[PDB]
Formats: C-alpha cells, structure tokens, sequence
C-alpha cells in the first residue's frame, strides 16, 4: 500500500488507483474501528 | 522578371481526382492526379525559361 | 477476487496451523539467539 | 473511552463522506493518457506528395520550444489532409500544452498557401474514442443524407463543439454549400474557363 | 460531459421538423451507469453476508450490529478523503472499493 | 515461483463493451461505390443472422481508422442490451469470432470486427509498434524496399513467431499531367491560368462564402462528375490564350500514369513508414522486440528505429513490481518492530506471506486467467489482510512472552 | 460597413469557430452599423481568467483569414471585461487651449 | 423628474450597482432567439408580439 | 421557432433560494450534533437548538 504511489508513467496510477484508498480503508479502518467500535461495543451487547 | 518566372517555374499545384468525390455510378478507379512538382536540384532551376 | 479467495484458502487452511504460522514465534525468534 | 462523541465522528466522515458522493454523475475512468495535442490542415484537391511538402513540412519545422513533448507524427494524406499529433509527458497540463503548439503554428500559418489557410487550421485535444454516436434519422418526408447532414449542423452541431469539455465534434455528413457544377463544353461554346 | 452532450440534444428536440427521431448507435454511458450499480450488489450482499456468518459464531442481532455499524463509515469515508488535498475522485476506485471492503 | 513464470502477465483486459465496431479496407484506389458493396455485406450480417444480439448498425462509408479516403470505412454496432444475451455464444467475446470468420472466409477486400480495448488506446498486453525512418535522406522509394525488406525477414521467423503489417500500405498509381512550360507560354495561354483551369475543374475551389436562410456557408466551384472520370476527360477541358480562343490540353499537356503514396508518413520531421507486429504464441516483448531491433540494423544505410505504442513510455509490470515491493519490503520489514522489537518478528510475518501467493496462482491458472493489475493487489491484500492472521498471533502470542 | 455585413462577414464566422473552449457558459454578439462587434464568452466563476483568455484568441487563430483583409489591419484583440471603470482621468487644456 | 419631464429624447440617470453587474433584487433579463431560422423581420414580430 | 434564454440575471444557480434552506440544513445537521459532544445524548439538542 501507499508507496505503488510512485508508479510508472501510462499505467498512469493504476497502482495508486490504489495503494492508497486501501489506505484511505485501512486508516480510516484503522481510525473509524478505534475512536468507533470499543464505544459500540459496551452499549448493547451481552 | 527574374523573381516572377521563378514562382511560375518553382511551383506545387493540387490538382483534382480521376473519379472525384460525386462520381458516376459505375466508376471503377480512383487515382489523384498530379500537375506540376517543385523543382529538387540546381540543375532543374538553370532551366527555368524567361 | 479470485486473486484473493484463492489467495486466502491457501493461507487460511495453510496458513492457520501449517508450515510458517506457529514455526514463527518458536523457530524463528530462537531455535538460534 | 465513553460513548456519544464516535457516533458522532461516525455522523461525519458519513455526512462529509457522504457529501463527496454529491460528485453524482462521476466519471468511469480514470484518465491514463500522455496527453495529445493535434494539428489538422486540409489542402482541398492537392496530391499526398504536395500536402507533404507545402504544409505537413512546414508545420514540423517550426516545432522547437514546445515544453515536454515525447514525439511528433504526421499523416499527409492523398484526400488532401494532414494531422500533426504531439504527444506529451502524462499529466502535463492539456490546457498549457495546448496554447504552445497553437503558438509555433502562428509562425507557420503564412508560409503556408493562401488555399490551405480559410481552409481551417485548428488545434485541440485527442482522445481518438467517443462517449456517444446520436445519429440523427428520417421517419417521414425522407429528408435524405445530403439534406440531413446540412440540418443536424445548422442546429445543432454549433451548440455542441462549443459546449460541455468536448475535444471535436466529428459529425457524419456536411453542410450545405453553393455547388457551381461546370460543363466545359457550355463552356467551351462561349470562350469561357472556370477561371 | 455526455450528462450534457445530451443537455444541448434536449433543448432542440421541438424545433425539430418532420421525422427527426434522434437515436443512440454507440453509447458509452450504460456501463459507468452499470459500473456502480454491480459494485453496490458486491457491497449490499456484502453487508448481508456480514450480519450472517455472525449468527453462526457469535449468534444474536444485539451483537452482530456492531461489526456492521461499523462498515457504512469506513466506505462512506472513503469517497470522502479521495477529494482531500491534490488527488483522486474516480470509479475502479469505486470497483476496486470493493476489493478493500 | 514454478506457477509464476509459466504463469503470464496481465495489463487491463479486453472487456467487452456492450458495444463494439468493424474495419473495411478496399485494394489499389476503389470506388465509393465498390466499399459500399462491401459494407452492405457487412450491415447484413448484423441484421439477417444476428437479429438477437445486434441492436443497431451505424454503417460509415469514406471513414476508416487511420485516415479517410474512398477506400476505407467503419460500422458501429449497438448491442441488444445486456440481459437479452446470456451466455458467452450471445456476447462480444465471440459475436466478433464468427463475424470475424463470415467477413474474412470468403471476401474480395479484407474485413476485421476488432473489440473496444477498455480505454482509449496505447498497450494492449504483448503488443508492438515499429517504425522505420528516413535517416540519411533516401528516397521514399528507396525507403519502403527497406520496409519491405524488414517485413520480409521478420515474417521469415515463424520459428520464434511473429505477426507484422505496415500502414496504409499501397502506392497507388497516380495520374500526373506533365505542363509544357514552353510550349503553352508560346501559344498565348498564362500559367497562373492552366493551374486554375486543372485545379478547380478536378479538385474544387473555396471562392467565398455565402448566407443560406439564417448563417453564413460555403461556394464550392468543381465541376460535373460527366467530365472528371477518365484520363480522356483532360482532353476536352479548353482554356482561353491572349488570341481570344479556346486552345485545349494534351496541345501543351503530356498524359502519363505513375506511381505514388497516398499515405506518406513522417516521424519527427523525418520520412518514416510505420509498422505494426505482434509478439508470438510463446514469447513476449521483451524478445519480440528484440529481434525485431536488429532486423532493421541488418539493411540499407541510413534507416534507424524508434518505438511509439507500445514502448510505454517507462511502464507496464516490469520496472513496475520488483522496485515496487523492494520499496514495499524496505516497509514491510520495518515495523514488523514497531512495539514487536528486534529482528524476532520480521521473519515470524515478512516470509508467512508466501502462503497466500500459493493460489493466487492456483486461482490464476487452474481457472484460466492470467495475473493482472487485481491480481497485483489481490496479491497485494493477501499480504496486509494475512497479517492480521500472522502479525495478529505472533503479537496474540509474544505478549504472553 | 452597415450592420447586416458585419453581421454576416465577421461576426458570424468568428461565432462559427467557438467550439471547444473549456467550460463555457454562453456566448452574445453585437453587430453594430458603426461596423464593430464585441463577442463576449462568459466562463464560470473562478475558472482561469489567464487560461479561458488564450483559448478564445486561438479558436480566432482559424477565423482570423476567413475575415476580409478590410477587418484585419483595422485590430481585432482579445481581452478581459469588467464593464466598471477605476478612473477617468481627464486632461484639460488650462491655456492655449489645444483642442478636443 | 427634470429630465424626464419634458424632453424630446429619453434620458435616465441611474445608479452604479455597487458592483461589476449582474443580479440586482427582483430583476430579469429575457431572450428570444431564432430557431427555426425565420426572417429578421419575421423574429422581430414575435419580440413586439410577447 | 422561437424558444427562451436567460442570462443577467437567472444567476446562474445562486441567490438566496437554493442558498438559504440547504445552507441551514448541512448547519442544522452540525448544530444538533457536538451539543452533545461533552453534553450527551438528545437532553441538550433541544435545550439550545431551539
């Protein structure tokens, strides 16, 4: 992920149409399944 | 008179089609034709009648 | 996705107990220093 | 950690996420062009070999300084047309790689002839694909190809190449013209030429 | 470009005389108009197929709600920061938006 | 690494369109009336045996990629939706297969069906696009021999195979009207005069313009399609001298039939004819080109080579993924120590990821496919997601160390 | 010239070569009989004044020998509008006086 | 008033609009084109007629 | 053959139609939320929302 981000030159950004975006998932994953998430599971659950 | 006869020798003229663009149904060939070229050597121009 | 499911049962049945997962916190830390 | 803030984090990224897919239509791709720039002039009548060397040679030549650029082709036809695509390093910019071969044209435009000028000349953007083909048929009074093709340009054609991102507007047909169709013999038996 | 290549085409369809019925002989807007709705099925039955293989496992809608509150905000997330700073805002990030779902 | 090699590459597949196109090409110099006889054929085939597949036919007589002329044109087709054709039999995938066998069985012209290559041009997988130039400033005649030379021994290795054709090919010939400078300058008729007479009698001429019901067109002067079908026309055209009559051609004129290019070419300001090939059934590029490299360093003087297609420009898979996962490995090691330390982890995770590139090209092979830029980050999740099963168990573990 | 010939040689010929200019909102024209013409291409707000100006002088740049050799020599330019003045600054003869 | 008043030609005297243009309140700014491609004069009559 | 066109005037998409419900409504949408950010629940956005 992210690095493909300095990619070739007429498989234009093929590799950036995403190393990223997986990134802008997995960070956000990241993030989103980290701010959210331990504050949905103790709320209602058992 | 030097000038003038040596655009009128020195020239490239575009010329039409045999069996141009509205032809005559049945027409078999089409070929461009070509007229006058422009002159390539030193040769040539010390031809060039006034 | 066939680059991926096909990619995942061969390293979610070879993955789970066989060759490396397992021989990684044992063989591959230690077994040397 | 506690609760009602996330929910509300998870209410934007969701609102503002949400507002970016406000782009509703959105392209399909992608764009993965080295940008092409062309060049069209038209000798109307004149040979391959002519257009080659009274236009297409004359263009080429005054290509120097156009910034980037990879390469320079040429197609001078026997119809009496030339394209001069130069193609450049992808993402340069296609509205500044535009404006300089334009530019080294405005040098080149009086050496060519007075014939081959009036007759056109244009530069614009290359894609050599189509979004859409609208073929515009009669279902009555059959207007017919020459009559039609006259039509969908002197109404609509005009409100298209100057519209929404459109490169060209290659539309199938032509418009109308004053044909003067001569008879050398009607013109023989009164001393006259087409001249 | 294309939602407007039309736009023109609209507005002189009435002054148009007899017989003019404008037809579409190639398109290429139909599958930009499929090419998302085939990537909301291989994310609707996603999330169907999340909230299940869930009720096996863990069992129980007082839970399996969690892990899949959790999946609008990740996408809807991303088609936000493709705009952010210098960069994208496409499809095949859109198809490939599934390869990451 | 046995299942890689064998295994080949991908760019962006040929996908069908629901929508795709024909090309028809006629011989030395034919008629409109010849390729409309040929595209008649074609609208046929749409509409009589493929009334359930085939939507609409927009046949264009005068196209034809690569330039127009009387001896080219192409026809659209519109495809009978997406549902109304189920199986592959009914879809682009071979409705182009049989059109492409009907066209060219049995046919006095050649006809193609080519499919829409998913974007707008430029590498298709194995694909080349050769030109040869004009370097030491040959003739064009002296030129195309070289062409034919070169697609002579490149044709000549079926062995180690290749696929090559130039463009436009012909040199049609071409009739030229030899004016006798002298001889018409002595009965009284004025160059700047004959020129025009030839000029606009055959080609035409834009004299000015004039408004038709509401906006400004054109006046073309050309003349009757009676009197500009043969060579024997030229004759009965006559032009007016300082006398005050009529002296015509062939009088001052000379008729002769030559050869000459319809399509000349140039590359960079130099004469250059261009050709189109192919990689073989076994190799790809990298030795298609190769060969095909010194197959031009072989012959005449003065001839060169350059690449445009094709040639990327600095692209494709290779230069693409092995400095890309060496900038990924330089990544992917390193914080495999981040809150795990040392050099404990980065073998216990860096080297589990073969698994997961086990099948992948399984998948990729024994499903028929080929390795693709999904593959290229299928292959690529396979190595993050499977962390989370490796990474996500020498952490679950080691912490209870 | 009278206002139907410049309608009809200049303004209509430069109207026929607006195609492809980026963005574009629409396009009036004013063919007067003082024999003058403004053709004014509207773009949309904050697009590029200097980018959406070169743009329209070179779609010109294939109307411009289709004009009579009259038109041309006489100016033809490009420009950006406001319709506002800053300043008029007048220059006033306090002496000999000069002269309108 | 004063000018308006009695003269023999129209003379108005508005106000700059505290700005370049376009958008006063309440106002609108009608167009009537030529599509079929009528006659001038044939156009002009439908301008007087709406 | 005659048609209609707007240009002073007819804006174009602005003004405060357009430009005063969906601005208040991307604000109201704002404005109920972080009236709970360390004031929880629905117990504040009503309290001062309206």
């Amino acid at each position: 992920f992210v690095p493909m981000a300095f990619f070739g030159g007429s498989t234009g950004a093929i590799y950036r149409q995403f190393s990223i975006t997986i990134v802008s998932a997995m960070a956000l994953s990241v993030l989103v399944a980290l701010i959210l998430t331990p504050a949905l599971c103790a709320t209602m659950l058992k | 008179d030097v000038i003038t006869a040596i655009k009128a020798q020195n020239a490239q003229v575009a010329a039409g089609q045999l069996g141009g663009t509205p032809p005559v149904k049945g027409q078999q060939l089409n070929a461009s034709i070509i007229a006058q070229t422009r002159l390539t050597s030193t040769e040539e121009f010390g031809k060039i009648l006034l | 996705g066939t680059g991926v499911m096909g990619g995942m049962v061969t390293a979610t049945v070879l993955a789970i107990f066989f060759v490396p997962v397992f021989f990684v916190v044992v063989r591959r830390r230690f077994s040397r220093k | 950690d506690r609760p009602i803030f996330a929910w509300v984090i998870a209410i934007i990224i969701m609102l503002a996420g949400g507002l970016a897919i406000l782009k509703l239509p959105v392209a399909q791709y992608p764009t993965i062009a080295p940008p092409a720039v062309t060049i069209s002039a038209s000798y109307p009548g004149a040979d391959a070999k002519t257009v080659q060397d009274t236009v297409t040679q004359v263009i080429e030549q005054n290509m120097n300084g156009i910034d980037n650029l990879m390469y320079m082709s040429s197609n001078s036809d026997s119809t009496g047309t030339v394209q001069i695509t130069l193609t450049f390093e992808s993402g340069t910019d296609a509205d500044i790689a535009q404006v300089q071969v334009q530019n080294k044209l405005q040098l080149a435009m009086p050496l060519l002839p007075q014939e081959v000028q009036q007759q056109g000349v244009s530069v614009e953007k290359s894609s050599s694909s189509f979004l859409m083909v609208v073929g515009v048929i009669n279902t009555d009074g059959t207007m017919t190809q020459e009559d039609i093709s006259d039509y969908v340009a002197a109404n609509m054609k005009d409100a298209i190449s100057r519209t929404s991102g459109v490169g060209d507007v290659q539309l199938f047909g032509s418009q109308y013209a004053m044909r003067i169709w001569m008879n050398p013999n009607e013109l023989n038996k009164f001393q006259l030429t087409p001249v | 470009t294309a939602a407007a290549i039309r736009a023109e085409l609209a507005k002189m369809e009435p002054f148009f005389p007899s017989g003019l019925k404008i037809v579409y002989p190639y398109d290429t807007t139909p599958f930009v108009k499929i090419s998302i709705h085939e990537v909301v099925k291989t994310l609707v039955e996603a999330i169907i197929l999340v909230f299940l293989v869930m009720y096996l496992f863990l069992q129980n809608f007082r839970a399996t709600l969690i892990p899949t509150i959790a999946v609008p905000v990740v996408l809807l997330g991303t088609f936000a920061v493709l705009a952010a700073f210098g960069f994208s805002i496409n499809t095949l990030t859109m198809f490939g938006m599934v390869l990451a779902i | 690494a046995y299942l890689f090699v064998r295994l080949p590459s991908s760019f962006l597949p040929d996908e069908d369109q629901g929508v795709f196109m024909t090309m028809v090409q006629l011989p030395a110099g034919a008629t409109q009336e010849r390729t409309q006889k040929v595209l008649n054929e074609v609208t046929h085939y749409y509409l009589t045996k493929e009334k359930n597949n085939v939507e609409s036919v927009f046949a264009v007589n005068g196209f034809g990629f690569a330039g127009r002329g009387q001896n080219t044109g192409i026809a659209f087709v519109s495809l009978k939706d997406w549902a109304d054709r189920p199986g592959e039999e009914n879809k682009v995938e071979a409705i182009t297969m049989r059109a492409t066998r009907a066209f060219s069985q049995i046919k006095d012209a050649m006809v193609f069906a080519f499919n829409l290559p998913a974007i707008v041009e430029l590498g298709t997988a194995t694909g080349f696009d050769f030109e040869l130039i004009d370097q030491a400033g040959l003739g064009h005649e002296k030129l195309t021999q070289a062409r034919n030379q070169l697609l002579a021994e490149a044709a000549k290795h079926p062995d180690m195979l290749t696929s090559v054709r130039p463009n436009g090919l012909e040199d049609t010939p071409q009739f030229k009207i030899d004016i006798d400078q002298e001889k018409a300058q002595a009965l009284g008729v004025s160059i700047n005069d004959i020129n025009t007479t030839l000029g606009a009698a055959w080609g035409g001429s834009y004299v000015n313009d004039f408004i038709d019901r509401g906006r400004v067109k054109k006046v073309y002067v050309m003349s009757e399609a009676k009197y500009r079908m043969l060579p024997d026309d030229i004759g009965d055209w006559y032009v007016r001298a300082a006398d005050g009559q009529m002296v015509p051609f062939s009088a001052f004129s000379s008729s002769r039939w030559e050869y000459g290019s319809p399509r000349l070419e140039r590359y960079n300001g130099l004469p250059s004819m261009e050709i189109l090939g192919q990689a073989a059934p076994g190799k790809s590029t990298g030795e298609a080109m190769e060969l095909m490299e010194q197959l031009a360093s072989k012959l005449p003087t003065g001839v060169g080579y350059d690449w445009t297609g094709m040639s990327y420009q600095e692209r494709l898979s290779g230069n693409q993924a092995p400095s890309l996962y060496a900038i990924s490995l330089i990544v992917v090691f390193l914080c495999l120590a981040a809150l795990y330390e040392s050099w404990s982890i980065p073998f216990s995770v860096m080297l589990v990821v073969p698994l997961g590139v086990i099948g992948a090209l399984l998948a990729a092979t024994f499903r028929g496919l080929t390795n693709d830029v999904y593959f290229q980050v299928g292959l690529l999740t396979t190595i993050g997601l499977s962390a989370k099963n490796a990474i996500l168990i020498v952490e679950f573990a080691k912490d209870l160390m």
